[PDB]
């Protein structure tokens, strides 16, 4: 488990 | 067209919330804790393979099940098979490409993220892991919980700098920021700089930084990657919190200098090259000959050296002081 970029703002 | 499907799925979820608990008869206990284990993992399986199974009325069960038996009091354990199915079903639930947010949003809320949170403080280094996994998850598909996902972390941050000094979670903690950190927006907003300034670096004089340093010391980095412009402030910090006391506490330092270093701009890093490399020659003249090998792999790092001999007129009469001198 990294987990996976989570963006702000598309 | 038949709800028939529907409704025994709707009977397992409600037949997972009888906390009952037999006791007196060991046989019995037993026999539910067997058809209990089996329902979760019916359901496990149902709801990651078949398609189309998670119709509306299946959300606030599947809420309700996970709240009645993860939201409890943490002890100071023997159902853990039990919970872990609960938490496995849960993230099965979460990321099924038939999950709806805008109606899981009436059910999944700030009181139900708020209780999520206090599990983190769990010892159990399993469960934190299914905490750390399922708020990841909670965060990145519901956008009107995030702000006060962050808002809550911070005062768990704050609690842990200033008052109690004692919580299992902060490195589970930091791992999820990392992540929501790698996609902040092009302009980093205020928000985000005072929670690098006045959290994170604060962070690093806590006497149990050994336990989260690395996740830390990541979320710094991260923070550099996306504005140059913090590098200032972040590494005067951490000459600030600097262990005076010659340990082997100070070898994380070095790693995380390192790091820093890394992804330093070179005009960025002319601006605090004296201050740090003042702490590194006290590194490689330390009486822990660990912290003086960890301090001396510097010169195999290609990029600093790089760094080095553009700015050897300030930096080596620092570090071989008997070799090189300076002036105007």
């Amino acid at each position: 488990t990294e987990l996976s970029t989570i963006l702000e703002e598309s | 067209p038949p709800a028939d499907q529907e409704k025994l799925f709707i009977q397992k979820l409600r037949q997972c919330c009888v906390l009952f608990d037999f006791v007196s008869d060991p046989l019995s206990d037993l026999k539910w804790k067997e058809v209990k284990r089996a329902a979760l993992s019916e359901m496990v399986e149902y709801i990651t393979h078949n398609r189309n199974v998670i119709t509306e009325p299946i959300y606030p069960e599947v809420v309700h099940m996970f709240a009645v038996n993860m939201f409890r009091t943490l002890p100071p354990e023997a159902a853990w098979p039990h919970l872990q199915l609960v938490y496995e079903f849960f993230l099965r639930f979460l990321e099924s490409p038939d999950f709806q947010p805008n109606i899981a949003k009436k059910y999944i809320d700030q009181k139900f993220v708020l209780q999520l949170l206090e599990l983190f403080d769990s010892e159990d280094p399993r469960e934190r892991d299914f905490l750390k996994t399922t708020l990841h998850r909670i965060y990145g598909k519901f956008l009107g919980l995030r702000a006060y996902i962050r808002k809550q972390i911070n005062n768990i941050f704050y609690r842990f700098i200033y008052e109690t000094e004692h919580h299992n979670g902060i490195a589970e903690l930091l791992e999820i920021l990392g992540s929501i950190i790698n996609g902040f927006a092009l302009p980093l907003k205020e928000e985000h700089k005072i929670f690098l300034l006045k959290v994170l670096l604060p962070l690093h004089k806590v006497k149990s930084l050994s336990v989260y340093h690395p996740q830390l010391a990541y979320c710094v980095v991260q923070f550099l990657e996306k504005d140059s412009t913090l590098t200032e402030p972040v590494v005067m910090a951490l000459l600030k919190y600097w262990p005076k006391t010659h340990s082997p506490k100070e070898v994380m330092f070095l790693n995380e200098l390192e790091e820093i270093l890394d992804v330093i701009e070179p005009s960025e890093f002319v601006k605090i090259m004296e201050p740090l490399f003042r702490q590194l020659a006290k590194c490689v003249s330390s009486p822990h000959f660990q912290v003086a090998e960890r301090a001396l792999y510097y010169w195999n790092n290609e990029y600093i050296m790089s760094l080095i001999s553009d700015n050897a007129a300030k930096i080596l009469p620092i570090m071989f002081p008997s070799l090189y001198r300076n002036s105007k």
